[PDB]
């Protein structure tokens, strides 16, 4: 019956003001006790807890964030807004609205404290991005398999995809035929406002003179496609 | 001296 | 005040039974809540005031404690059940989360592989240098990589990132990336990334010497 809904820019520029919205349904927000509120996790880490909002209009911030946080509702819009000054790239992130149940009522009395211990429902999620840089293609660079990359009978090569934005970048190896061995790792988004990637696959040493391999790198974000022939030292 | 929740004090 | 997880990480089988715990720096009574987030998904309510059921929620998930003692416990691990897990507090202000807790597939011990990778002379050119260290097919998930340039211990110019726990062979990868300004990696000779992992007697270290042909 529950439903919230995120909204909001995929990308926001620091020092910018980062508004977004959540939409409800199967729930009032005039609903005795009701919350609402907003919860956001960094990429690869933990939850963190930003701000609720009651029925009431009772509003309470994270006393790390309060000074840039706004936090304000429409009733009759079944709708939750969400304000952050000043934004920076700390802030990026996947932002979550959820509902927090009011207390157990018997005809308009709280009996129970109970319930309102959780956030029940929660929204599936938007993600926002705080970069000042602008769209880049990738440079791709070989990591060339040798003597240092080589265990017994398996030899290591891959591709480096540098400095691009945004995401995502998608790569291939040999035109989709080497699937086996591959691993594509996650972007890290580094200090310069622009993501790295690399994808290495493990494969016969047996074959380095024999077979050639390469890389298929597509960022659909700047039109960019390469294709990087990789060998050996 | 954290604030206490909205329903600390409720049963 | 804060909440502490235990453990960070776990591994399990299915049908195993498993049992994660949290402290908090102080008492919140009964105000603690149990989530389950599945990668890319929302988290999702298990347990709420320390020891109830959310409605819907299988039978297996059962809570307990009050006071700072808690404990999620799930009886016969389900697949679906392969996931980070949250308790948070909502008798304080802020309602603290605690750091969670990572519940992967079990799997014998493996060693990784060590390779490493000079910088192109392609991105050279360009003017700047990326060393990579790849760890690859290991288990468990905890790793530890450390990076010396004429025996230099290289702090904080360096990014590591990890494979999913692979869904065939349940084991991870991980790379680790040392960054240097091409005139910074022409004055230095040895490049070595160090590895200590479970599976090792001791540390590996995997190392070039720069412009050796």
């Amino acid at each position: 019956r529950i439903t919230l809904k995120e909204s909001g820019p995929p990308l926001v520029k620091p020092t910018q003001t980062l508004t977004l919205t959540c939409s409800f349904s199967g729930f009032s927000l005039s609903d005795f006790g009701v919350g609402v509120g907003w919860i956001r996790q960094p990429p690869g880490k933990a939850l963190e807890w930003l701000a609720i909002i009651y029925s009431d209009d009772d509003k309470r911030y994270s006393p790390s964030l309060n000074t840039r946080l706004t936090i304000t509702k429409d009733t009759s819009k079944n709708q939750v807004v969400l304000v952050m000054t000043r934004v920076s790239p700390v802030d990026t992130a996947t932002y979550f609205c959820a509902h927090r149940r009011g207390p157990t009522t018997l005809f308009g009395v709280p009996i129970a404290r109970g319930p309102v211990n959780a956030m029940d429902v929660w929204g599936q999620g938007i993600t926002v991005t705080i970069s000042s840089t602008s769209t880049k293609g990738p440079s791709v660079f070989p990591l060339a398999p040798s003597s240092k990359s080589t265990s017994g009978g398996t030899a290591a090569l891959g591709c480096l995809v540098k400095d691009y934005f945004p995401e995502p970048v998608t790569v291939s190896w040999n035109s989709g035929a080497l699937t086996s061995g591959v691993h594509t790792f996650p972007a890290v988004l580094q200090s310069s406002g622009l993501y790295s990637l690399s994808s290495v696959v493990t494969v016969p040493s047996s074959s380095l003179g024999t077979q050639t391999y390469i890389c298929n790198v597509n960022h659909k974000p700047s039109n960019t496609k390469v294709d990087k022939r990789v060998e050996p030292k | 001296l954290l604030e206490l929740d909205k329903w600390a004090s409720l049963w | 005040l804060q909440l502490t997880q235990s453990p960070s990480s776990l591994s399990a089988s299915v049908g195993d039974r498993i049992t994660i715990t949290c402290r908090a720096s102080q008492g919140v009574t009964s105000a603690l809540a149990w989530y389950r987030q599945k990668p890319g998904s929302p988290p999702q309510l298990l347990i709420y005031d320390a020891s109830s059921l959310e409605s819907g929620v299988p039978s297996r998930f059962s809570g307990s404690g009050s006071g700072t003692e808690f404990t999620l416990t799930i009886s016969t691990l389900r697949p679906e059940d392969f996931a980070t897990y949250y308790c948070q507090q909502l008798h304080f202000y802020p309602h603290t989360f605690g750091g969670g807790t990572r519940v992967d597939v079990r799997r014998t011990v493996a060693a990784p592989s060590v390779f490493i990778f000079p910088p192109s002379d392609e991105q050279l050119k360009s003017g700047t240098a990326s060393v990579v260290c790849l760890l690859n097919n290991f288990y468990p998930r905890e790793a530890k990589v450390q990076w010396k340039v004429d025996n230099a211990l290289q702090s904080g110019n360096s990014q590591e990132s990890v494979t999913e726990q692979d869904s065939k062979d349940s084991t991870y990868s991980l790379s680790s990336t040392l960054t240097l300004s091409k005139a910074d990696y022409e004055k230095h000779k040895v490049y070595a990334c160090e590895v200590t992992h479970q599976g090792l007697s001791s540390p590996v270290t995997k190392s070039f010497n720069r412009g050796e042909c």
